[PDB]
């Protein structure tokens, strides 16, 4: 809603009483945006540590020691699982009879 | 503002602080110089011309002129007394001399007093309606004057018009000069004239000795153009020498940035004038002065983390600028990729972890 | 000498596909290697252009509407189309616009033309000037070099004409085409070429030709006409700032 | 609809002068020309004066030359007319006199109430 | 914050310039109001 | 720039009465004396009276006093000379004079165009 989306160009073209009303309209739109962006980056981030936790769980269970769960180390009969890094995660390779 | 361990200080809101690493605030590289690059055109743009010619054109066949490739001075305007009002919509007065406008549109008419404050944006009256009208986002400068001095010769002056009566509304920023005669109902003209058949076109007859208010009046409007189109109505501001490699405060032709200047081997086509990036910043300028192609760094920020071993412990403190070069920064110095570490030694031996500061790198308080 | 021309043999309008073709830079901004999405007057990907044709005594040089925008592309080898009018009448009761290209020359002028019923130029070599009676009581003038230059068809010349708020705005671009027939299936974005500071209400559109020398004579020269739509484009800005392709979405 | 309010006017000496004001209501001075007719008694209708509010110009007779001035100030929608110089053959009701003719020359269409201007030898 | 909350009786009532402060008004109301749905809708999802 | 414009004069008998005007544009009227001189026929440079715009103080002549009286409404720029008790030595032409000084004795530097009074015996 302000003349410029560019801030700089309303400093320059406006005095401080009228250029006021155009940077209040400007700070209450990038307020939102960065609010909304926070927000969702917490979702975000709840789902990644949720991933995580099933990732150290996964380690622990399967890497570790030998999982009497079903399907929770792979198709089939666990034996044994091999951890590998991936960028930004972890690749599990499940050994099953 | 003393030491880093008081901005850690007062960031927590404690006077005891706990080990660890904070942000406390953001370093910024500051500009050390302004420069400008404006087109050297010294031929002045024909404001004598526009607001002192012989003779101002009616309102509503209002003169228009277009001024372009010339340097203005507004600040010659807006200095002289002659003028009565001076009103600059979405710009401001003092500020007109700095701004660049792709073009400029002089409109040169007279009025009369009570309809002064019909020529702005969103008003409404009979010269406002169907003589000359303002668009609501109109972005200019109306100046009037009064200069019944040489305006209305003895006996009435019916020299200059206004149409009173239109078929509709007037567009903004258009001319209607057109004298058919009007049907204002009932009675149908058929192109002749006659009773209700009233004429658009009517005649002021300004007497030397009216009312203020219905003294004549000279106005000029001033609309500034500022589309993506070059900007070629600038300032008499001096151009500076160019400056490279160094955090400087620049102006190209109205764009106004801080930066670092850099030799760009972007090759644009030669209409081109900027350059941008997938997030539409500005990336790379071409100077005015020189067919040269600049590319636009923005200028070294971070944050600034205070690694403290808890007050307990010590008052001693590094500090980090996280993602700054080690020379932007204004005793030891060391070189991370999480960035700039001072008042930490850097030591060979690999301990675990105490304090968390970047990509494998980590701090303690030992020996 | 304004004189009336009328042996044409006229047919049906002709028709074309144009295949992707008519895309400018929409702006002055340098872009490389990004996806950009324009909302802008572009000529619709696939749609009808108007094909007039010049060929032996057959001419067609018809006042055709002009339209928010105007696409003009001439595949010819002969030299034949040089210039173009634009106004409301075209009759000097309202402003009219001018341009025509001389040798190493351009003339683009804003006068108020009695202007023929069938303006054209005369080669022999170029003998008549034989556009308007009278230029009377002008305004805005331009002069540069010539819009369109040597350097079957061996060429074809695309320009855009687009009469916005205070610009009259042309954009243009060269190609050397081996077909003869009609457009190429390729792809091509237009330079801009001039941005003139007239503001004419432009309604009202001509070409202006050359004849070889009734006792005339026209040679090879075919020009499609294809008015702009307000579309939203993707172009495609490759890394040395190029419009290498567009999507009409 | 258009109305010609008028005032001023009444007796005056021979010699002296008056002011008659016309103002219009329902149109507006600019184009259309106004002006003051009379009549004195055992006479028919006559022009006075008249101006054109298009020009500024002002028409008169040979008995109204010099000693009355025409003058209207479209901006107020006001005509006034000035007698000078009176004589009692002036003795007459002026009519405030309008067209929807830019011309003085076209008989009015448009008439106003009446003044009536007595002369005193 | 505005005249009416029908968006139509504003357009029908009143100019562009003076509807677009009414219609500011209802669009800002809605992009929260949609922005809070959209919001809840999200923690309900990673709750489901 | 300055510009001293005047109306008011022309031809009057002698004891009547007259006023001029001299509006002030580029300039405001508040501090600079404004005043008026008269050419005579047969006469050099004289002055008629003045008027210090700072203070409203008058000062005039052996030959205007009285009978002459200046008047300056700063407000609206103007300045007024009302003739009275006229006498036919009192032909002559009226300049508007005007200082950038505060003193009505300092000698004016800023001239008006200038207004024929004629007086008739
Ligand atoms: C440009 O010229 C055309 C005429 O060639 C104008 O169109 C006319 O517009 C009026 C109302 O504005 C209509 O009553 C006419 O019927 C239109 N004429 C035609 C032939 O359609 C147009 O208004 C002009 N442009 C401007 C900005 O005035
Ligand atoms: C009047 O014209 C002269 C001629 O150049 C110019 O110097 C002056 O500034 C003009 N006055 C105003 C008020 O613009
Ligand atoms: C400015 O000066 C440079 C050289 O000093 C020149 O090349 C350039 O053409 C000048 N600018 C213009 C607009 O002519
Ligand atoms: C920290 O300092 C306080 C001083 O108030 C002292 O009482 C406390 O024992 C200290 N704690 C440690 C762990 O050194
Ligand atoms: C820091 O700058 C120097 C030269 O100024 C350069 O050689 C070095 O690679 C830079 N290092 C980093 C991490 O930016
Ligand atoms: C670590 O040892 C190497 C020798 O291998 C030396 O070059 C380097 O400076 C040492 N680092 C520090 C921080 O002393
Ligand atoms: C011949 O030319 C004249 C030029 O004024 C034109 O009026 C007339 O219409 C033309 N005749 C035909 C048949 O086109
Ligand atoms: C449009 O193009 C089609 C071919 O796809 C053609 O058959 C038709 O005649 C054309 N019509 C017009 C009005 O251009
Ligand atoms: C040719 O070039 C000249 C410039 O010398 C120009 O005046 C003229 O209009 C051009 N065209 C013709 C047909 O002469
Ligand atoms: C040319 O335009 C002017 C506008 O100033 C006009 O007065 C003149 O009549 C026009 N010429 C003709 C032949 O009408
Ligand atoms: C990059 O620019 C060069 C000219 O230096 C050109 O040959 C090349 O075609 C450009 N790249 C692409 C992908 O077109």
């Amino acid at each position: 809603g302000a003349i410029s989306s560019v801030l700089n160009d309303i400093l320059s073209r406006l005095d401080p009483p009228e250029a006021e009303v155009q940077i209040d309209r400007l700070i209450t739109g990038r307020l939102q945006s960065l609010q909304t962006y926070v927000t969702q980056q917490l979702i975000r981030a709840a789902e990644i540590r949720a991933s995580a936790n099933l990732a150290a769980t996964k380690m622990s269970e399967c890497v570790l020691g030998q999982s009497k769960r079903v399907d929770f180390c792979g198709k089939g009969y666990h034996l044994m699982s091999f951890p590998q890094s991936a960028p930004h995660g972890v690749v599990f390779l499940h050994v099953t009879y | 503002a003393l030491d880093p361990l008081s901005e850690t200080k007062c960031t927590l809101k404690s006077f005891t602080v706990e080990k660890g690493i904070y942000q406390t605030s953001n370093f910024r590289v500051q500009p050390t110089e302004s420069i400008v690059r404006f087109p050297n055109i010294t031929n002045l743009c024909p404001f004598g011309e526009v607001f002192n010619a012989t003779r101002f054109a009616s309102v509503y066949a209002w003169n228009r002129k277009r001024i372009s490739n010339c340097v203005a001075d507004y600040s010659v305007l807006y200095n002289s007394a002659s003028f009565s009002t001076f009103k600059c919509y979405g710009v401001s007065p003092t500020k007109l001399n700095d701004l660049c406008f792709t073009n400029v549109y002089a409109d040169s008419f007279v009025i009369r007093g009570d309809e002064v404050r019909q020529i702005a944006p969103g008003q409404t009256g009979k010269i406002a309606d169907y003589n000359y009208k303002l668009p609501d986002d109109f972005t200019g400068c109306v100046i009037a004057w009064n200069s019944n001095n040489l305006d209305s010769k003895v006996g009435g002056n019916y020299n200059y018009l206004y149409r009173l009566f239109r078929k509709s509304n007037l567009k903004p920023f258009e001319r209607d000069i057109s004298t058919e005669i009007y049907q204002a109902g009932s009675t149908p003209c058929n192109g002749v004239e006659g009773f209700n058949c009233y004429f658009p076109l009517q005649s002021y007859g300004f007497q030397p000795t009216n009312g203020v208010g219905y003294q004549p009046y000279r106005v000029v409007v001033l609309s500034f153009e500022l589309l993506h189109a070059p900007a070629t109505v600038c300032g008499p501001k001096k151009s500076t020498n160019l400056v490279k490699n160094k955090c400087v405060n620049f102006n190209f032709n109205g764009l106004t940035g801080t930066g670092v200047l850099t030799e760009s081997n972007k090759k644009f086509l030669p209409f081109q004038q900027f350059g941008r990036d997938i997030a539409d910043t500005t990336d790379a300028v071409r100077d005015p002065q020189t067919l040269e192609i600049l590319d636009i760094t923005p200028c070294s920020f971070g944050g600034v983390s205070v690694i403290t071993p808890g007050t307990n412990t010590s008052n001693q403190v590094a500090v980090l600028y996280q993602d700054v070069n080690c020379t932007e920064v204004p005793s030891n110095v060391f070189q991370t990729r999480a960035g700039c570490l001072i008042g930490a030694e850097h030591v060979n031996n690999s301990y675990e972890c105490d304090i968390p500061i970047g990509a494998g790198i980590c701090a303690s308080y030992q020996t | 000498q304004c004189v009336n021309l009328t042996t044409r043999t006229q047919l049906p309008p002709a028709y074309t596909n144009s295949f992707t073709r008519g895309v400018y830079y929409p702006d002055k901004v340098f872009r490389s290697s990004v996806l950009h999405s324009t909302q802008d007057l572009f000529l619709p990907f696939f749609s009808n252009v108007t094909w007039f044709h010049a060929i032996h005594k057959r001419f067609d040089n018809p006042v055709l509407p002009f339209n928010d925008g105007v696409y003009f592309a001439s595949t010819e080898k002969s030299n034949i189309i040089r210039g173009w009018i634009f106004g409301t009448t075209l009759d000097s009761k309202t402003q009219s616009l001018l341009i025509v290209n001389n040798a190493t020359n351009v003339v683009i002028k804003v006068c108020e033309f009695q202007f023929c019923n069938d303006p054209f130029l005369g080669v022999y070599m170029e003998s008549e000037f034989r556009v308007y009676s009278s230029a009377n009581n002008c305004t805005f003038e331009y002069v540069s070099q010539p819009f369109l230059m040597d350097l079957n068809f061996k060429n074809l010349r695309e320009f855009v004409f687009k009469n916005i708020d205070g610009y009259f705005k042309i954009y243009s671009k060269h190609t050397p085409i081996n077909l003869v027939r009609d457009l190429p299936q390729g792809f091509s974005a237009l330079e801009p070429l001039v941005d003139l500071p007239i503001g004419i209400n432009i309604t009202r559109f001509q070409t202006l030709l050359a004849l070889h020398r009734s006792g005339w004579t026209a040679g090879a020269a075919a020009y499609y006409v294809g008015y702009l739509q307000p579309r939203t484009f993707l172009l495609k800005y490759n890394e040395n700032g190029t419009i290498t392709d567009a999507v009409d979405c | 609809q258009v109305q010609l309010v008028e005032s001023g006017g009444g007796s005056v000496q021979a010699g002296g002068s008056l002011t008659l004001s016309c103002v219009a209501s329902g149109v507006t001075l600019g184009r259309h020309a106004i002006g003051w007719f009379r009549q004195a008694p055992g006479k028919e209708r006559e022009r006075v004066s008249c101006i054109r509010t298009f020009d500024g110009i002002t028409s008169y007779v040979e008995s109204t030359k010099g000693r009355f001035t025409i003058s209207s100030n479209n901006a107020m929608n006001t005509v006034y007319l000035q007698m000078n110089s009176l004589k009692p053959e002036d003795t007459a009701v002026y009519f405030c006199a309008l067209g929807v003719t830019a011309a003085c020359s076209d008989n009015p269409y448009f008439w106003g109430q009446g003044t009536q201007v007595t002369v005193s030898s």
